[PDB]
Formats: C-alpha cells, structure tokens, sequence
C-alpha cells in the first residue's frame, strides 16, 4: 500500500474584491520581442511580416474554460489554430473577428417562496432558502452569436473536407471545472451550463436571449495543482459582470464512422492554453552579434 | 474558521455534507467543527448527508457522535429525510446506529406513515423489521 | 581549400530564455489584491513603445513550443497565491 | 561629464603649440588620465552624462582601429602621402604650423583619407 | 546592430562597414534603459576582449589560416554569398559552432609560437 | 568583469593563469529597488571605466587587448630573490604582490622605457 496522505490547511478568508487589471510584458536588457503582424498567423509556419516591439501589448490574466471573455480581438477575419490537425488529442483555439458581447445578472432579491404543504416543508424551505443564495442565469444574445457560429462554420470547412456535415455537442464529461463555464466576477466561482449554447446542428448550404443557469460551487477543483479547496460563502449584495467573449476552445471528437460526420464539443480546462490564446504572435530573442564564415582567405 | 457560522446558522459542514464531497468533511471533523452544528432551522449535518443520499459522509458523521433522533423545528429526525426520497440504505444504516421508528414529527407523521404515502414499499418493509426486532 | 574568417557588426538573432519583468499601469490607491500585487511586483507601462518594422524578414514561430508561456503561468500562480486564499485548502502528498 | 568626459577636454591644452611638441606630450597626457532627489532622480542624469562619455570614446576608439591601430595612439601606416594633398614641405609643418591650420588645410582632403585608409586596411587583410 | 538584415550575406558584409561610424515612473524606466545601454557596452568590451585571443581585435572583417572541413557547410559554397542571408545560415552550422571556436583558439596558440 | 574576479582568489597561481583564461573566455520597496539598482549601474560604469584606464594603460605598455602579453624587460634578481619551480606551486596570487609592492613602480616605468625604446627602434 503507497502512503498517499492528504494535509490540508485551513486560513482565515479574506472576502475582497477581485477584478483583472491588463498587464504588459517587457523583455530585459539583451533582449528583444518579435511580433508578426500577420493576419493568417497558422500558428505554426512562417510569417512575412515581423517587427520589433520593447513590451507586449494589454494582457489581462483571465481564466475561464471553453471561452474566454477579456482578450484580444481578431483583426481580419475568424481564424483558427491547432498543433495537429485530426490528431483528435489536442485543442483548437478560435478567435472571433467581432466580440460578442455577454452579460449576467444574479437576483438579490432573496425573497422567493413558496406555500409548501405536507412533511418535508422545513428541508424543502431549508433547500429554497440555501439556493436562493446559490443561482444565477446569464444573458447569450441568439443574433450575434448565430452569426458568429455561422461565421467559424465557414472557417471550419476548409481544414475537414466540407462534404460532410458538422455538428455541436455538449460537454462529454468529468470534472465540473471542464464540463461547465467556470468564471469568476467578485471573487465568486460560477459553474455555467453550456449545453443548450452548443445545441444546433450545422448543415451546408446555409431579438431574444438564450438564458444559461450557473450554478454557485463553494468546493471548486484548483487549477494550479490538484486538489480541492473552499472559500467564504457570497456575499449578500448584487454582482453583475459585463464582458467580451474573444476566445473558443473546441475539441474535436475523431471519427471513424464512414459518414464521417464530425463532432465539436468545449473543452478547455488548461490555462495554458489561454494563455496561450494571447501569446500566440510573439517571441522573446536575444542579439548575437558575432559570426563566421569561410572563404577563400589567407592569414598574413 | 472550522466553527464559523453565517447570519441564517449554516456552518461550512452544512455544505460540505450537502454538497457530496467526503475529503472536506473528514477534514473538518479532523480539526474540530461541531458535529451537532445546529442553524436557525434546526437542521443538523446529518439531515443534509441523509437527504441527498451520500452514504459515507452519513457515516463518517456518525462515527464523530452525531445524533441519531437529532429534531429540527418541524421536528423530523434524519429518518425522516432518509426515508423521505426513497434511500433505502440510508434507513438501514440509521437503523443500524438505532434510528427511532416511533419518532413523530410536527405533523404527527412518523417514517412509517411517510414510507407509506411516498409509496416505497421495500423501504416500509425493512422499518417494520427493525420494528418487530426492537 | 576554405580557411575560416570571422565578422562582427552582423545582424543575427537566437532565441532563448530569460526572466521577463511584468509592466502594469496600477494606481494602487484600492486595497484590491490583483492591484497591489501588480504595484509590489510590476513596474509602471511604456509611455512611448518604439516600434521598428522590417521589409524583409523570414521567421518560423512556433507557439506550441513557445517557453515564454511557461514563466507567465507560474506568474499567475504567484499572483493568485498571494491575492486569494481559501478558507480550506488540500493537495494530496504521496511517499 | 566627470572621468572620460573630462580627459575629452584633456587632451585640448596647448592646443596651438608647436606640431612637434603635441605628439610627444599625447603619451604623457593620456598617461595623466585617471537627500532623496539627490540618488534617484539626479544621479541617473550625470549616469547618463557618463554613460554617454564612454559611448562616444567606444566609438572613437573603434573608428581608430578600423584601420589596424587598437591601443595605439602613434602608429604609422603604409598608405602613400599624395602630394595633391599638402604639396609642402615636412620641415615646414612640423616647425611652423599648428594642428587648428593644418586641419583647416585638410579639412576637404580628410573624407576621402579615412575611405583611402579602410580600403588599404581591406586589402591588407585580403592578402 | 540587428537592424537591416533583409539584406544578404554579401550585402551585409558591405553594410557591416557602413555601420562602423511621475518621478518615480520616469527614473524606473530611464534605469532599465540604462541596463541596455550598460550592458550593450559590456557585451561589447567582453565580445573583444573574446576577439583579442583570436588575433583579429578591433577588426570587423578578419581572415585566419584556420582549415575548415568541407562536411560543416555541405554546400558548394558559390551561391551562399548572394542569395542567402545570414539567418539562415547560422542555423546551418548552429551544431558546429564550439569546436571550430575551439579550432581557432589553438591556432592562434601555434601562431604564437 | 569585477566581481568574477575575486572568486578563488587564493588559489596556486599556476592553475589561476589558466583559469583566468577560460574566465576571460567568457511603495517603500519599488524605491528601495530603483536605489539599489542605480548603485549597482554606478558601480557597473566605475567597472567600465577603471577597465577602459587599465586596457590604455596597456596600450601604453603596447599590450593592448592581450590578458597574457609577453615583454622583453629582463627579470632582476634583487625585485624578488624567489625561485622559479617553486614560486608557480607554492604561491597564490595575493601574496606576490604583498612580496613586491615597493618595487612595482620602477617595473612599470622600466616596461614603459622598454615599449618606448623598441617604438624607436623602428
Ligand atoms: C472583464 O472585464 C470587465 C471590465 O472590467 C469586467 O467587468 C467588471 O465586473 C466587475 C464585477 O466583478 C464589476 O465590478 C463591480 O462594480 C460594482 C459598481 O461599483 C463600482 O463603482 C463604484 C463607484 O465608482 C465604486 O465605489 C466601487 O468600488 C466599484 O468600483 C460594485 O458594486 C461591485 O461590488 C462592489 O461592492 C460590493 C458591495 O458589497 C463589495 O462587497 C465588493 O467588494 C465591491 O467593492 C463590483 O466591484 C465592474 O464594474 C465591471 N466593469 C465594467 C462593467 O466595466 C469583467 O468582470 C471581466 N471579466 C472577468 C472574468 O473578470
Ligand atoms: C498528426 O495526427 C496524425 C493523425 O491524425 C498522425 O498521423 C498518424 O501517426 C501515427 C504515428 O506514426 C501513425 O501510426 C503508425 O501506423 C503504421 C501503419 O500505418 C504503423 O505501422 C506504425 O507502427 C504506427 O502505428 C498513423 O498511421 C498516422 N496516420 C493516421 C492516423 O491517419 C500524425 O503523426 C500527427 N503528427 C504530429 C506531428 O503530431
Ligand atoms: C449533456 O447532455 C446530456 C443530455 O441531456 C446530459 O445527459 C443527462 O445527464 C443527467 C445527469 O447529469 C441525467 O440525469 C440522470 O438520469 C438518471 C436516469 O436513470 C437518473 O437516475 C439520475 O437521477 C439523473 O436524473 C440524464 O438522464 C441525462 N440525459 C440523457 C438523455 O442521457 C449530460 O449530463 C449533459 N452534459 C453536460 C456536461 O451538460
Ligand atoms: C499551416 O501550418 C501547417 C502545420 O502543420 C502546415 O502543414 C504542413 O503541411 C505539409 C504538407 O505535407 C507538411 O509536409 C508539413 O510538415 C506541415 N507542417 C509545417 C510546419 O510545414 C501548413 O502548410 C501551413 N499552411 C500555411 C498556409 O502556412
Ligand atoms: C444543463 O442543462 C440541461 C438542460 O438543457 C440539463 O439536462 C437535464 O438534466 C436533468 C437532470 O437529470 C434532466 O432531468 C433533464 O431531463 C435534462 N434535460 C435535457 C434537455 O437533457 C443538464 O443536466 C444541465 N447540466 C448540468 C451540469 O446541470
Ligand atoms: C466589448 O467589446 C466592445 C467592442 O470592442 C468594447 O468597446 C470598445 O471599448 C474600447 C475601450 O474603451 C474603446 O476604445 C472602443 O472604441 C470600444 N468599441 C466600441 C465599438 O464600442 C467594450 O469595451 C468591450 N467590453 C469590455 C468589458 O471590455
Ligand atoms: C593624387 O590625387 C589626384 C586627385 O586629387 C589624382 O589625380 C587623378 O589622376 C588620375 C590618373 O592618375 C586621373 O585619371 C584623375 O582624373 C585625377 N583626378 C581625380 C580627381 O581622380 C592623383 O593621381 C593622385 N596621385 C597619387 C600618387 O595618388
Ligand atoms: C637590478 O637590481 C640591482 C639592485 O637593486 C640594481 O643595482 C643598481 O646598482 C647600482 C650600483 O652603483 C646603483 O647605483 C643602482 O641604484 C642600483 N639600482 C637599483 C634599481 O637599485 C641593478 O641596476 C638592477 N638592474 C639589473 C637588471 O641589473
Ligand atoms: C426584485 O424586487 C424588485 C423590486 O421589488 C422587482 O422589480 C424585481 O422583479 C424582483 N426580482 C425578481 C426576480 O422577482
Ligand atoms: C437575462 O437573464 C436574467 C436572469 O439572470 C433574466 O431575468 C433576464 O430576463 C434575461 N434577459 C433577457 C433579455 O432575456
Ligand atoms: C443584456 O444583454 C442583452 C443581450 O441580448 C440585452 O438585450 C440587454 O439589454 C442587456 N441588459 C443590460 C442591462 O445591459
Ligand atoms: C441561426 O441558427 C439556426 C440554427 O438554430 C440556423 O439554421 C440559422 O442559419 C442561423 N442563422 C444565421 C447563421 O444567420
Ligand atoms: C471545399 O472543398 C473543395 C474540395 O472538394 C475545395 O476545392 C474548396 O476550396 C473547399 N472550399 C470551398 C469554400 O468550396
Ligand atoms: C435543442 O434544444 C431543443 C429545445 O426545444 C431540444 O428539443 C433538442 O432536443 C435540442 N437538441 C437538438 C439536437 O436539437
Ligand atoms: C528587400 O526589400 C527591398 C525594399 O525596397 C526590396 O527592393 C528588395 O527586393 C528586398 N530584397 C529581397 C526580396 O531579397
Ligand atoms: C607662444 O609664442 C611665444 C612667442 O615668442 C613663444 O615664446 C612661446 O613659447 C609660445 N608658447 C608655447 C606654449 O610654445
Ligand atoms: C623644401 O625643402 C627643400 C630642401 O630642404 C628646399 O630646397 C626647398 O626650397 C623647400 N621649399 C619650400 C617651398 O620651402
Ligand atoms: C612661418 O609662418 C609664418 C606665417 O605663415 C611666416 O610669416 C614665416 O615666414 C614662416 N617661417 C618659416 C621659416 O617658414
Ligand atoms: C574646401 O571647401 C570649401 C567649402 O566652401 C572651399 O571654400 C575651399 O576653397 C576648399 N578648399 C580646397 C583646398 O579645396
Ligand atoms: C575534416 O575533419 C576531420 C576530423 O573529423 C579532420 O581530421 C580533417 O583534417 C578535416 N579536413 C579534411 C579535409 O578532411
Ligand atoms: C560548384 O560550382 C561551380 C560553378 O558553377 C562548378 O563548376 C562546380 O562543379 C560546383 N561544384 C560542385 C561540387 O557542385
Ligand atoms: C543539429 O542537431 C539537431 C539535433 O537533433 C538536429 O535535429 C538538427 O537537424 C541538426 N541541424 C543540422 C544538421 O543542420
Ligand atoms: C583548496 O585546498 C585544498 C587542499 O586539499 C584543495 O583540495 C582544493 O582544491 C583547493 N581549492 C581551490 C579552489 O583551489
Ligand atoms: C632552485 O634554484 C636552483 C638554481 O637555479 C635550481 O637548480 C633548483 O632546481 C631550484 N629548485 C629547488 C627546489 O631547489
Ligand atoms: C610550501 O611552503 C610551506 C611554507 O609556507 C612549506 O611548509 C611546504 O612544505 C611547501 N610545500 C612545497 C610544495 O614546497
Ligand atoms: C617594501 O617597502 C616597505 C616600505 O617601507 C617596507 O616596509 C617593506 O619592508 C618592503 N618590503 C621588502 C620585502 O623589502
């Protein structure tokens, strides 16, 4: 039996406020930072266009899986990226040419009720008076992000055959921080439902708000090394977030059927990848001015 | 804070039995938390592991000395909750820590009467059971 | 036969690795953590950032592979260990 | 402007002396060489001055030894002297005229001495 | 120096020749370019105090009597002077960089003797 | 440049010739940072400039750029009175100059008489 013993530590929480604040990127003395400015990036390739820059642009450190809200928009068009292209193992990062803007709204109200009658009444008031506190249903405008799904539809025939159709599942399974948005305005961690966002199927030839619930987690699964954690309960007043959406991360599912109809599911859960998603144009170097070369030359 | 409570009662315990996670309640009950933490609502860890149906936080609660005919302000034991969702393994551990089949709660309804009107018969069986051996 | 010269003044480029100092426009005055955390451990923004571009230029960018991703993630693990603690923390520690 | 910035002046004394006599002395006067706003704000700006002092004697130093005289501050070179450029005598420079006449003589003859003296340096070094 | 290399190798060694001629914010950024100043000026003293063991010290193009062995460029060698640029022939010869170094330091050190 | 230098410092000056070679080869506290950063760049300038004096001081001597320079001035018995198998073995560097430091001066003034003479010659 391997020894396999769990230490936890237990801190008093602080409870403030917590927003993002975009930071810069500048290479020390000796070195310098290359940018290509190129539309068609590929990713991994050459790029015709490639100039000098002494810090990077607006980064701000968000973490969120299978979108990406504060970010970097595109500049010409939607493109997408990917290491292997049906290795069916690695992620494929989209950025959309216009952002799409989402906003969320929680009630604190925290007067719902209803006349229960019968046994149970006080573990059913106890249930309604403990979700009232854990709820919320986020805004996704249908008329924009249609459009913008119609428009990466598009992108996407090109690298998988466009004979075929494509369709969008939802989230296949595992741990609640992958299967679900996890995004956070307040300092609060909220688990948002993406299945009925990736509910349509795609074929060729081709006002109202879609509401998503989110559920409030207090235990959430911690991305810097493996384990769980808990923090303080919510706070009693009103948090409202108003973002972008810049960002999509998309595994693709392989196929060996002979219909060869592929399947797109959300995936995200590294935040390297986000990161990723903003770094994707640059590189650090540094000067090396001295070199050899032979010909035909004698000494003295 | 391992004893910190809010304004309406619930302790992190309430959650961590609620929310189905056993490293957080073992972890608390290592350090110290009140295994018979009472809210405004008289609602004991216990009711919340036995409610939603989570086998061994119900029993790593038990084994810390929580109380087995614990009442909240409608008077329902964790029996009554255990048997109340149709848990049949739930009631048969309550039992086995002694679980009182006579308790009645507000409403004059016992695990008996509710067992019958949920229409979970095998549940039924097993507390008349414990019943006739008691 | 070929004899070996050597030339300096010569425009060549490596890449490599080196500690990169984060830059952030932070005021300060709020007791936010991600605020004071980019005031304690960043420097303030590039008033005029000199952009020089090149007429001809060949590069092989190769983002997947890119180290300077790998400084900036443990970064933001320093940035939220010293803004956010939870209330209970655990990792599993095996022999 | 203190240290190197300092010996840019110098070397500027006995300036109109004799040719002779400056040529000799360049060994000898080269060997002759050797609260809270205070640091932060105004010590960078003399760091700049001195900075600035040792990039322009890099440069200096460097142009010098383009043509094969690194650490030399006398060295003699085998370009021929064309007598388009002086047509005079040696006597006469060296005993009568001073280094400010003398550079306002050769001042539209010196452009193309540097160029004729880093060509002769490429082909030194191409044979 | 890492300006103009869109120009080829012969180009460049041309052009290697034409080269040889609030508070608190502004003093924390005027120190960081300090350090590129400082340590643009170090890396050159100590790139020809490197130089001075080869014997071609204060001297941007040089030749040597050091043989070079026909496997490191693999190439005819004509056509690498007008149409290849310098990039991509350090990458070329990126793996044999240190023993033809190595080469040179003992030769100079037979030139002595 | 300098503070590489003074590592291994005591050790026998035979070894430390060649090691010397493959050396030479080659908001209170965003303030008290930028303070203690531009003392380390002055004394990173001083550094420049004592190595600039002392590399024209060699180009006086005529070894400009040259870490090891060979001379012709004759070593005198009187300047030392040491032996030469031992003085590379059982010496460190430190304690030469401690043997010879009245004598250095008229060293150097001959080796500048000599690189003078031999400029001469020419
Ligand atoms: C992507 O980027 C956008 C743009 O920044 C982010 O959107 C922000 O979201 C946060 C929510 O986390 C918003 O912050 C909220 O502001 C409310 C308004 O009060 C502000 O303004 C007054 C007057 O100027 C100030 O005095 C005050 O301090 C705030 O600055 C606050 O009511 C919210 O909570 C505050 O009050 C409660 C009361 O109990 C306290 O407990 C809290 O600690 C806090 O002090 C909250 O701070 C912000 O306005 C949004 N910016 C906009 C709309 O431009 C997205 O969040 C970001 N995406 C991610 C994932 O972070
Ligand atoms: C990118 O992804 C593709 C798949 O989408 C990779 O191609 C596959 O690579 C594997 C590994 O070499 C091949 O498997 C080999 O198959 C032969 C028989 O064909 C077998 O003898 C070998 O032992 C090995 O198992 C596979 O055939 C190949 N092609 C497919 C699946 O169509 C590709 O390697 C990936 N590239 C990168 C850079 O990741
Ligand atoms: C993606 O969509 C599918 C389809 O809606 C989701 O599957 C559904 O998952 C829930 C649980 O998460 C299932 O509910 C369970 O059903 C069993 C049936 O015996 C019941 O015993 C349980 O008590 C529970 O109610 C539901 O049946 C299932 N639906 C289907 C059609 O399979 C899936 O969860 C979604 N994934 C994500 C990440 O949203
Ligand atoms: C975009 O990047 C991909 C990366 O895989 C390039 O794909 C290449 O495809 C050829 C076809 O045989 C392979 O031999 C190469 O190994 C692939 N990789 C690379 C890095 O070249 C693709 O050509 C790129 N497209 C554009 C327009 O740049
Ligand atoms: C996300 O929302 C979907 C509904 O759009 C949820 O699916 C429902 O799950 C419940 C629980 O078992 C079922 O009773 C319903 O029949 C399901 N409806 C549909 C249309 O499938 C899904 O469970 C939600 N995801 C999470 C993680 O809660
Ligand atoms: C969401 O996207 C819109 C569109 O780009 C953002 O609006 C821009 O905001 C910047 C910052 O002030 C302005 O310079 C642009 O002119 C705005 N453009 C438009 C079209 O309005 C908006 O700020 C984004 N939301 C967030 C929270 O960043
Ligand atoms: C000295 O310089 C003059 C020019 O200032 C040279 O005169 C040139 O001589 C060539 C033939 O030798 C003529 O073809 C040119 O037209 C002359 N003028 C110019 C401006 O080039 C003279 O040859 C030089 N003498 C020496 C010995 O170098
Ligand atoms: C080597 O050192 C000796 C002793 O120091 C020198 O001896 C000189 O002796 C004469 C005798 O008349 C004195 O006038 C000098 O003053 C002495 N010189 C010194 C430096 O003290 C001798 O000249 C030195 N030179 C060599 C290489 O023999
Ligand atoms: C909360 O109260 C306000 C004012 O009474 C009301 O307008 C709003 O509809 C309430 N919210 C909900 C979800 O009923
Ligand atoms: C957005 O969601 C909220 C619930 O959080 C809902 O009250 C509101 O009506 C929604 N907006 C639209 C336009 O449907
Ligand atoms: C939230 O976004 C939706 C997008 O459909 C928009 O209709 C609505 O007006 C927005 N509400 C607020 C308060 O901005
Ligand atoms: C909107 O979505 C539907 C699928 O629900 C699709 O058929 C339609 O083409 C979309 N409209 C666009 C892309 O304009
Ligand atoms: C679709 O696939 C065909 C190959 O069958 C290709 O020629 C074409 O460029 C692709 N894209 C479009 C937009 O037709
Ligand atoms: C999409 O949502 C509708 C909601 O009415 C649901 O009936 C349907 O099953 C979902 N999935 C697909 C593939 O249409
Ligand atoms: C380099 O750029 C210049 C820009 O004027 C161009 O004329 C020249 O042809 C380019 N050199 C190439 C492509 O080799
Ligand atoms: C300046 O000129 C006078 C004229 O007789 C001369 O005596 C003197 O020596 C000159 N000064 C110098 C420094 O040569
Ligand atoms: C130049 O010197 C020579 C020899 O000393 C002499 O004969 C001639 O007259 C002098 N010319 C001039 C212009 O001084
Ligand atoms: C020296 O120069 C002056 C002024 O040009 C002149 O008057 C004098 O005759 C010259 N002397 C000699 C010996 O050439
Ligand atoms: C040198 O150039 C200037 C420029 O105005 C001219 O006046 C002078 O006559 C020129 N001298 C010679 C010797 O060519
Ligand atoms: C090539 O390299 C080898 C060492 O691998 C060396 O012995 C030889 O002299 C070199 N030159 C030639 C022309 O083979
Ligand atoms: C190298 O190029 C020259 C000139 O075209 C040619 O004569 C010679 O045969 C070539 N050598 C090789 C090995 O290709
Ligand atoms: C240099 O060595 C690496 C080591 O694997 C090799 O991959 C690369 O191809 C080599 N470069 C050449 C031979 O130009
Ligand atoms: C110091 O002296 C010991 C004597 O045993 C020797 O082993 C060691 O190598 C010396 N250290 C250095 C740096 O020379
Ligand atoms: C000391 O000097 C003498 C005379 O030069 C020499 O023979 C001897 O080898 C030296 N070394 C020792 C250890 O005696
Ligand atoms: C070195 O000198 C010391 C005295 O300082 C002496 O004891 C030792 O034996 C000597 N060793 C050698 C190598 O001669
Ligand atoms: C060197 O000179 C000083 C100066 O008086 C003297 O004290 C010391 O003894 C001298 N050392 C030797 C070895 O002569």
């Amino acid at each position: 039996l391997i020894n396999c013993n769990t230490s936890a530590i237990t801190q008093a929480c602080p409870k403030v406020s917590f927003e993002p604040i975009p930071i810069h990127y500048c290479a020390p003395a000796g070195f310098a930072i290359l940018k290509c400015k190129d539309k068609k990036f590929n990713g991994t390739g050459p790029c015709p266009s490639v100039s000098t820059v002494q810090c990077t642009h607006g980064i701000k450190p968000v973490v969120s899986t299978q979108l990406l809200l504060n970010g970097s928009l595109a500049e010409e068009e939607v493109m997408i990226r990917s290491e292997n292209i049906t290795n069916n193992a690695k992620n494929i990062l989209v950025q959309f040419n216009t952002p799409v803007q989402i906003n969320c709204t929680r009630p604190n109200n925290n007067t719902r009720k209803s006349i229960r009658i019968g046994p149970g009444q006080a573990f059913y008031a106890t249930g309604d008076i403990i979700g009232d506190i854990r709820q919320a249903h986020c805004n996704v405008s249908k008329a924009t992000w249609n459009e913008t799904l119609g428009k990466v539809v598009k992108q996407l025939r090109k690298h998988f055959g466009n004979n075929t159709i494509i369709r969008f599942a939802n989230s296949s399974g595992g741990d609640l921080e992958v299967t679900t948005h996890s995004f956070n305005c307040g300092g609060e961690f909220f688990y948002c439902n993406t299945s009925g966002l990736f509910n349509s199927t795609w074929i060729s030839n081709t006002n109202d708000s879609i509401t998503l619930p989110c559920r409030i987690k207090q235990i959430i699964n911690m991305w810097q090394r493996i384990g769980q954690a808990m923090y303080a309960p919510p706070i009693q007043g009103v948090i409202r977030c108003v973002s972008n959406i810049t960002g999509l991360i998309l595994t693709r599912d392989g196929g060996s059927t002979n219909s060869t109809t592929e399947t797109f599911r959300p995936g995200g859960g590294d935040m390297r990848d986000n990161w990723r998603s903003e770094l994707y144009k640059y590189k650090v170097v540094k000067i090396e001015p001295l070199g050899v070369a032979p010909t035909r030359c004698k000494r003295r | 804070d391992v004893n910190a409570v809010d304004v309406h009662g619930i302790t992190p315990l309430h959650l961590a039995a609620y929310f189905g996670h056993l490293e957080i309640v073992e972890v608390l009950l290592k350090t110290g938390a009140d295994v018979n933490a009472r809210d405004n609502r008289g609602i004991t860890p216990l009711h919340l592991a036995a409610a939603m149906g989570h086998l061994e936080i119900v029993e790593v609660l038990l084994k810390a000395g929580a109380d087995v005919n614990a009442f909240d302000e409608a008077g329902d034991t964790p029996l009554h909750l255990a048997a109340l969702k149709g848990h049949l393994e739930i009631v048969e551990v309550l039992l086995k820590h002694g679980a009182d089949v006579n308790a009645q709660d507000k409403f004059g309804k016992t695990a008996f009467d509710i067992s019958i009107d949920n229409g979970n018969e095998d549940i039924a069986e097993v507390l008349q059971k414990a019943a006739k051996l008691n | 036969n070929l004899w070996v010269t050597v030339y300096y003044g010569v425009p060549v480029w490596k890449d490599a690795e080196t500690t990169l100092f984060c830059a952030s426009d932070a005021k300060a005055y709020e007791t936010e953590k991600h605020n004071v955390w980019a005031t304690h451990a960043c420097v303030p923004t590039d008033p005029n950032p000199q952009e020089i571009h090149l007429e001809n230029v060949t590069e092989e960018f190769n983002m997947w592979k890119n180290n300077m991703v790998e400084q900036m993630h443990t970064d933001i693990i320093s940035l939220w260990d010293q803004s956010l603690k939870p209330c209970v923390k655990l990792t599993p520690l095996c022999v | 402007a203190v240290g190197i910035g300092a010996v840019f002046l110098g070397f500027l004394g006995a300036a109109g002396s004799t040719m002779g006599a400056a040529s000799m002395t360049l060994t000898v006067q080269a060997r002759n060489l050797l609260h809270l706003l205070k640091l932060t704000v105004w010590g960078i700006k003399q760091l700049q001055a001195r900075v600035l002092a040792v990039e322009r004697y890099l440069r200096d130093q460097q142009l010098l030894g383009i043509w094969g005289c690194s650490g030399k501050l006398i060295c003699c070179t085998n370009v021929p002297w064309n007598s388009s450029w002086s047509n005079r005598n040696l006597s006469e420079i060296w005993d009568n005229m001073t280094w400010l006449q003398w550079d306002k003589e050769i001042s539209n003859y010196t452009q193309i001495i540097y160029g004729l003296l880093e060509e002769s340096q490429n082909q030194q070094e191409k044979n």
